[PDB]
Formats: structure tokens, sequence, C-alpha cells
């Protein structure tokens, strides 16, 4: 579970 | 989501100009703005990111500036390079974005009346059942024009179409072709088919008219 | 590097549609990838994103539950996949790489030389939604009648689809004064051009004008004399 992975579904549902 | 709107539409310009374009957006949306030019045949490529930073590559005359709604795009001295569309990107809501409806510039030149001609439908055509009139204005700048079909001096609405070639390359003017679209039957029941053009060139507008049949 | 983009054409209303866009020269797995279709004479506007690992997607509005993106990283290729098509969906389609998010700064404070996002776009691809089928165009003659020394003479190129058409004066020879506009689309579904030249009025009575229209989707060839 990259710091990519959780930041683009921070991003994405946001 | 958020609208974003660019004045002008349409702007035109000589080579050796300033070009200021403005973009608006319709909330808040800090810096997240970005730039982009638009060619016809081509991609959109980036010019301007963060309202105000210019991406690798992108000559030194172009410029952004702006924060929160208000945003503008200048290019310090217009190059040949240059004429082409530019939109703006808000990236506020970013992996959400939305563009501006864009402004093409074109190259600025003296105005030149258009060349009015009038075509009636063909034999070859009145056999099949419809009948085509072609309206030709040819060689005028700049690009507004008006065309207004009449058929026995009444307004023709809904019925015609017309298409705008671009800029050419050598005389930088602008030629149009409207075409009237009407049944064979509609087309014998009337005498007087006319095209009224509007142009800036015009002192008044020019109608240009054949009586079906002649 | 580059984004190279295969597929689309011209279906019918309700067919399905498959888009992809292969990717080279940069690190696909890091990057959001990005949709956006641009109809003709018209805007950009957004269809789809997928984050990198693609767990995450977003969509326009207009194509939403009708629209879905996908990746295969192993591939480095984006995928769109269109289904219910409408007429609406008539659009030229681009690819664009977005935003590596561990970056995302660079959107409001930049911090490097360049925005890593943005930066590549595929070719576009063409997409035409509609019920009609291939037909080949029907060619008329503008005929030069009764400015200035200078005769308007052309050729109707009507009721053809798909698009698009050639049309050339005298097999090339004439190619001075030559305006070959961009069609419209008809209420019928059928596309219809014009093209027209300017001449010498002197001209006519010596020279012969000669259109000639190739449309390769029903492999017509039509010449059409022009005659005054």
């Amino acid at each position: 579970p990259s710091k990519r992975s959780f930041i683009e579904d921070l991003l994405f549902n946001k | 989501d958020i609208v974003m709107t660019q004045s002008p539409s349409f702007l035109s310009a000589s080579v050796g100009d300033r070009v200021t374009i403005t973009c608006r957006a319709s909330q808040g949306i800090s810096n997240y703005l970005a730039w982009y030019q638009q060619k016809p045949g081509k991609a959109p490529h980036l010019l301007i990111y963060a309202a105000s930073t210019l991406q690798s590559g992108v000559p030194s005359r172009f410029s952004g500036s702006g924060s929160g709604t208000e945003f503008t795009l200048t290019i310090s001295s217009l190059q040949p390079e240059d004429f082409a569309t530019y939109y703006c990107q808000q990236l506020n809501s970013y992996p959400l974005f939305t563009f501006g409806p864009g402004t093409k510039v074109d190259i600025e030149r003296t105005v030149a009346a258009p060349s009015v001609f009038i075509f009636p439908p063909s034999d070859e055509q009145l056999k099949s059942g419809t009948a085509s009139v072609v309206c030709l204005l040819n060689n005028f700048y700049p690009r507004e024009a008006k065309v207004q079909w009449k058929v026995d001096n009444a307004l023709q609405s809904g019925n015609s179409q017309e298409s705008v070639t671009e800029q050419d390359s050598k005389d930088s003017t602008y030629s149009l072709s409207s075409t009237l679209t009407l049944s064979k039957a509609d087309y014998e029941k009337h005498k007087v088919y006319a095209c009224e053009v509007t142009h800036q060139g015009l002192s008044s507008p020019v109608t240009k008219s054949f009586n079906r049949g002649e | 590097v580059q984004l190279v983009q295969s597929g689309g054409g011209v279906v019918q209303p309700g067919e399905s549609l498959r888009l992809s866009c292969s990717g080279s020269g940069f690190t696909f797995n890091n990057y959001i990838m990005h949709w956006v279709r641009q109809a003709p004479g018209q805007g950009l506007d957004y269809v789809s994103g997928i984050g990198s690992d693609g767990r995450n997607t977003n969509y326009g509005d207009s194509v939403k539950g009708r629209f879905t993106i996908s990746r295969d990283n192993s591939k480095d290729t984006l995928y769109l996949q269109m289904t219910s098509l409408r007429a609406e969906d008539t659009a030229f389609y681009y690819c664009v790489k977005g935003l590596d998010v561990l970056r995302f700064l660079d959107l409001s404070t930049p911090s490097g030389e360049r925005l890593d996002a943005f930066d590549i776009w595929g070719q576009g691809t063409m997409v035409t939604v509609s019920s009609a089928s291939t037909k080949g165009p029907s060619v008329f003659p503008l005929a030069p009648s009764s400015s200035g020394g200078t005769a308007a003479l052309g050729c109707l190129v009507k009721d053809y689809f798909p698009e698009p058409v050639t049309v050339s004066w005298n097999s090339g020879a004439l190619t001075s004064g030559v305006h070959t506009f961009p069609a419209v689309l008809q209420s019928s579904g059928l596309y219809s051009l014009s093209s027209v030249v300017t001449v010498p009025s002197s001209s006519l009575g010596t020279q012969t004008y000669i259109c000639n229209v190739n449309h390769k989707p029903s492999n017509t060839k039509v010449d059409k004399r022009v005659e005054p």
C-alpha cells in the first residue's frame, strides 16, 4: 500500500 | 463542477502585437490554473501552470497572472507561430479538471469585403427531387459575416447551413459557403431567391439574386 | 516519449467502442491518466480519469454509468470502454498523461523546472456515432454564370457518409483560388461539402474545369466537369 495509492484515494473521494 | 469562461471568444492581432486573454472561474480556485495552446490538427500543449509559472521550453513572451476568480494570459509580442486557440484549465478539483471555452487568435488584416456569388440548383440535382442554392462569400476580412436567405422576400430560417474556411495563409482572408436546401416542389413554388450579405467592408448589405429558370 | 492511441471509428448508436492509449518513455505506473474529448469546432471536455493503481476513477457527468476507464500497467496501456454510445459522444478523443500525486504541490507551488503532468498527449482518435450507413456522394456542378473579369465556379458534394472526401480541380493542376469548405452534417445524417474556385472570366471558353471527388469509405470516385 504505497503512499501514492492512498493519496489517490484522498483526492478522488475528497 | 467549476465553470470556466474566456473572453473574448475570438481575437485578431498582427505579428508584433500584445495579446491579453482573460479566464474567469465560477468559484475561487486560488492559483490552481493552467493555460494551453492548441493549433488545428494538434493536441493542446501546456504553457503555464499555477497561474503564473512557465512550463519548461515555453518562450518567455508568454506570461500568466491572477489568483482566485480572475486570470490573465499575456503574449508580450505575438509571433507567427502564436496564432492559435488558447484554453485555460482549472485544476482546483484535480483529479477532475475542466477547460474554458477558448480564445482563438487570428492574424489582423485590412478590411476586405466579400465577393458574393449565388449558384442556382443544377439540372442534375433537380431531377433528384431536391434543390440546393449555394451562396459564396469569397476572401473577406474580418470573419464576422451574416448571410440571410430570402425566398420571394420571405426571410428563411432553419433551412440553411454554412461553413467557413480557415484563414488563408497568403492574403489572411476568410471564405464562407452557405447552402439553402429545399424540396423540388417548394423550390418550384417560388420565383426569387436572394442571398443577403452583411459585412463590415460593405457600406450597405449586398444582395445577389436570381429568378428561378433564368 | 509518447502516447499512442488505437481504435475508434464509426459506430451505430447503442453500440460499444473501445479506445486504447499506449505509453512509452515515462513510468506509466506513477501517473493518473485521463481521457479528454473535443467535439467538432468545440472546446475540450473532461471524460474520465484513473488512478495509478487503477482503484480510483472519476467521470464526466455526461458519460457516467456508460463509460468505463481501465489501465493495464503491465502493458503501459490505458483503455476507455464506451457503451450505449449516443450521437452526442461524437468527438475527437485524446488521452493525456496526468499528475503523479506525490507532486500535488506543483499545481499550486511549483518546485521543479517543469510540471510532470499534462506534458504528454495522445495523437487523438475520431469517434463518430451515427445511425447512417456508408453512402457515396452526389457531385453537382456550380456553373459559372454572368465579376471584375473573374468568375466563380465549384462543385457541391452532397449526401455522403462518413467523412472524409477529397476534392481536387483539374487533377491537381488547378490550385489557385480553390476553396474547399468544411463539410456540414445535415438533419438527414449525411455530410455535404462545397468546393469553389475563382477563375478569369476570359478563360471560361478556352479552359475546361473538372472537380475530382474521391470518397474512400464508399470507394466512390467522381469527376464532374463544370461547364459555363
